DNA sequence: ATCAATATCCACCTGCAGATTCTACCAAAAGTGTATTTGGAAACTGCTCCATCAAAAGGCATGTTCAGCGGAATTCCGCTGAACATGCCTTTTGATGGAGCAGTTTCCAAATACACTTTTGGTAGAATCTGCAGGTGGATATTGAT
DNA sequence: ATCAATATCCACCTGCAGATTCTACCAAAAGTGTATTTGGAAACTGCTCCATCAAAAGGCATGTTCAGCGGAATTCCGCTGAACATGCCTTTTGATGGAGCAGTTTCCAAATACACTTTTGGTAGAATCTGCAGGTGGATATTGAT
């Protein structure tokens, strides 16, 4: 049976910036739980948001406020930045 | 003249306030504070009435919760006077920084 | 002259603080406690208002409700009864 | 005809479609907006690189090239924001930041 | 006849079933689950109500108010644990004064 | 036209102690209590399910749920009352 | 006594990493107390997950979820 | 005849142990206890290796974390030796009850 | 300040658990096209209730005196932990039948559905009942000087 | 132990906010009965990796010596509680304006519902490159006897 993680990615992202740097087995297991940990953290606050506002949907605005609540100062800043970029660069739903 | 040995009326006070449950910070002054604090986030914000209460009941619950712990940090240093240093430790152990 | 007021953390009077610690069983309060207590009280409200308003802003509202203060509290582990939710 | 991936579109290297999959079936709400998964993935990859960078430095600072849990710990613990975000998380094999209280040392 | 009735419950089994559905917990919701929960929820409600009244009773009163609730709670190994990180508005604190803070040196009878 | 458990709480109260009365806010608190725990259980149930590759939250999840989220004596009595009602729900064929 | 198996040295070590310099004699049996009381609260929760998953073996992710609901989240073993 | 001053190997050990991240409890003993304890919940129970790994890792982490708090407690009492009364306050100011 | 006895450092080199470039097959995603479906963002607006100014009213914060007693600096000592060398028993290590956990096919008991039809718990309201806060008083404690 | 100042208690009192009591319009709910889609418990056994044990490692247990830490006893001052008085502003009761929350309807952009097509990250795993833990020997810092 197949099981997937964020490993490949975690690794490619590591390598992108710092090429001659590697990652131990446990380390990858840990960084994976971190992602999942936060994934839930966020998706859950989002769930509650919408719920709170008789809204049946999770937009980006929810994922936003969530991110805003969950993450700390300077890190909530950078996240949201990265969030709204990725989306805008995604609405180039044409050529690109 | 009549004089109550120091610490006697104080104990009268402890017994007193643990029997009652009314808030202990002046309402308006408190409201003021909340407003001030909030201003630093969003300007021209209207506060539902009860939001101040849920806010106040909240803080007061905490400060009292925190004081008990503080008082334990005092008796610990074989003292009976809460010192600025108790709060430090008291908050440090409930884990708050 | 006629139009002057002030910002308010000193609005938390020494007698009040004394009272809280009283209900908390404190019998003898050293003088450095007060500004200390104030220091704390501030950053508590600051922490709760923040998250609590992040909620109003999301509701597109401009009126901090109580289930606003409430969800904010819950979010943080401090759960409150007697105001909704 | 030809086509890239949604991750490719958003300039991301973390699986956008997957995060979208997990989001729907993760039972969080009836609907999952189309941008939400893109936004979320962006955040995740961010933090992902954020710990990674820091954890890397931790390692390199010690003339080592492979990140082991100790590095992640030292990393998380010195970073103010991460340390706070992960305060109630314990890292298997991370040890603790070295720290000996003054009242226990003679001077130095 | 209502499911509440069909179960001996006074709590809205119907309601709970819906809440659970339009609540986002599972894809599907077993038919018996909502029953089982409504029962668990009724129980607790009564348990506290019982201890709550008792506190009112002891204070010579007939109307349960928050201090009673707060007293019933902080004095029940069970409830005080289930409600450890919950705050009762207008509840007060269990009366308690530490010994190191009390007066004297042995002046009892002998 | 918001809902609430006030109505039943009151019944449940009176059933045992008919004389006892429940203040306005005392009632509001109780409502919170019920929604709170309701919340904890459902959520735990929801996870027990999810953890175990199931699409349905049965009374079986609800039970384990209770076991995980309640203290011994409360948990004990709950599982009973729980089983009880669900057994009597099937007795009514 | 197996709880006694938690040698006087191990307690000592942890307490070193913990930053402790001088350890009073009572600390040892005390630490054991804490330790057991912890393991118990965790395993009860853990095993409960086990019986629900109708298994006889206690998986690593069983400990993990237990630890999670206790607010003691762990990284390094899955989940 | 060489001999270290009372408390010089202590720090050597503190410094020595904070640099490492090796588990500090012998595995078998721990393993037994974990099992002894689980018996009271269900008999004839099998334990994944890692499941016992997860426990020791977390239990130790916890104990170490508590020892730091305990030490702070002791330094608050102007002492440098952690007494039973220390662990006690450390826990009380953390909720564990 | 002067040795020793040891602990700590660090540039130097090496074998093995474990990372790496490789080719590669693919169940399962992720993507895509047309069709069908809808839940929220916008536009309008009824009324609840948040922000105010008002001028009396006194409960309550603030400042100053006074000294009682608690906290801090300091001396001395009994004893409790740290250190240390030892040599035995308990834990660590490597290998193995096989107890149970995952992997997959399955067939209806059980759970959605969409439409109705019967029933019930919230809501603006009106005659009215009632538990207890807010007060006084005389008896009964509790404090503290003497 | 006694006497005076005070605080607390305990019983009878009562106007008033907030609970008790029917009345009844009703819309959002909850029950009901097939038609019908689906996930969970079942039966099997393929496949890890758990429990068990023998054998050489090495950490622990232990009794002795004693430094220095803790806790007692002591002394003293200045910090904070008790008491009392001054007048500031918080609290209270409206009365009044209108900012916004919130109930409704609405229609279409954006999202769900498959069928079908292209793409990909997971994997078993042989070939093989390599980071670094670990064991060596000599410079270099730290600790304590004197
Ligand atoms: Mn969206
Ligand atoms: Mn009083
Ligand atoms: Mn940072
Ligand atoms: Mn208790
Ligand atoms: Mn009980
Ligand atoms: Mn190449
Ligand atoms: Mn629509
Ligand atoms: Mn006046
Ligand atoms: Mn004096
Ligand atoms: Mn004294
Ligand atoms: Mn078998
Ligand atoms: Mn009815
Ligand atoms: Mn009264
Ligand atoms: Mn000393
Ligand atoms: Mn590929
Ligand atoms: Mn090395």
């Amino acid at each position: 049976v197949r099981k997937e993680t964020y490993s490949s990615y975690i690794y490619k992202v590591l390598k992108q910036t710092h090429p001659d740097t590697g990652i131990s087995q446990k380390s990858m297991s840990i960084l994976n739980s971190f992602v999942n940990d936060i994934f839930e953290r966020i998706a859950t606050e989002a769930s509650k948001l919408a719920a709170y506002n008789k809204k049946s949907t999770i937009s980006a605005r929810e994922i936003q406020t969530a991110v805003r609540l969950i993450l700390p100062g300077e890190l909530a800043k950078h996240a949201v930045s990265e969030g709204t970029r990725a989306v805008t660069k995604y609405s180039s739903s044409t050529q690109a | 003249p009549h004089r109550y040995k120091p610490g006697t009326v104080a104990l009268r006070e402890i017994r007193r306030f643990q029997k009652s449950t009314e808030l202990l910070i002046r309402k308006l002054p408190f409201q003021r504070l909340v407003r001030e604090i909030a201003q630093d986030f969003k300007t021209d914000l209207r506060f539902q009435s009860s939001a101040i209460g849920a806010l106040q009941e909240s803080v007061e619950a905490y400060l009292v919760s925190l004081f008990e712990d503080t008082n334990l940090a005092a008796i610990h240093a074989k003292r009976v006077t809460i010192q600025k240093k108790e709060i430090k430790l008291a908050r440090r152990l409930r884990g708050e920084r | 002259h006629r139009k002057i007021l002030r910002d308010n953390i000193q609005g938390i009077t020494k007698p009040a603080i004394r009272r809280l610690a009283r209900r908390g069983g404190v019998k003898r309060i050293s003088g450095l406690i007060y500004e200390e207590v104030r220091a704390v009280l501030k950053s508590f409200l600051e922490s709760v208002i923040r998250d609590s308003v992040t909620y109003t802003e999301h509701a597109k509202r401009k009126t901090v409700t109580s289930l606003d203060v409430v969800y904010a509290l819950k979010r943080q582990g401090r759960t409150l009864y007697g105001f909704g939710g | 005809k030809a086509s890239q991936s949604r991750s490719a579109k958003a300039g991301l290297t973390f699986p956008v479609g997957r995060v979208h999959r997990l989001l729907r079936r993760g039972n969080y709400a009836q609907r999952i907006g189309s941008g939400a998964p893109v936004y979320l993935t962006a955040v995740l990859e961010y933090l992902a690189a954020e710990i990674l960078e820091l954890a890397g430095n931790a390692a390199r600072d010690n003339k080592k090239t492979r990140i082991i849990p100790r590095h992640l710990q030292l990393a998380i613990r010195n970073d103010d924001e991460l340390n706070k975000l992960l305060g109630n998380v314990t890292i298997a094999q991370g040890g603790v930041l070295p720290n000996i209280h003054q009242n226990l040392l003679p001077k130095k």
